[PDB]
């Protein structure tokens, strides 16, 4: 949040020692995959925490779970119950309204 | 032949002790590796 690439890239010089307020500001200014909560694509093999954000088809879910689950390689956000999103429901509730 | 130890009144020689000292020690020993990552401190990284 604090520093552009073009600030952090005048850090690392071909003569220039390395210090740890360096990597102080690299780790603050990139997104924590972990600590913000946000993973981007769906992958089976990887385990997730209550919280989490995903994007699977034409969507974004959170998980609702409160413990640590594992990506099954059938469960897919959409057929279990883990997962939650609101582009589902007022989609299924419009389609609702479209055809009454 | 018997092994026996070295005396001053039966030969002119003796054991030799002296004392130790911390701060006027010299190492002998280089390091195999140096200035390339896994060797060195954050601190000595130069970014060459």
């Amino acid at each position: 949040n604090l520093r552009k690439r073009n600030e952090l890239k005048s850090l690392f010089k071909n003569k220039s020692r390395l210090s740890e307020t360096y990597f102080v500001e690299l780790i603050d200014s990139t997104l924590n995959k972990r600590d913000d909560r946000f993973h981007g694509i769906w992958k089976p093999g990887q385990t997730y925490q209550k919280g989490d954000v995903v994007y699977y088809n034409h969507s974004l879910w959170e998980m609702q779970s409160e413990n640590e689950i594992c990506a099954k390689e059938e469960q897919t956000p959409g057929i279990s119950t883990d997962w939650k999103s609101l582009l589902k429901e007022l989609e299924q509730k419009v389609d609702k309204l479209q055809h009454e | 032949s018997v092994i026996t130890s070295v005396s001053p009144k039966t030969s002119n020689q003796d054991h030799m002790i002296e004392e130790f000292i911390e701060q006027a020690i010299v190492f002998n020993n280089q390091k195999l590796e140096s200035g390339v990552l896994g060797y060195e401190s954050l601190n000595d990284l130069e970014l060459g």
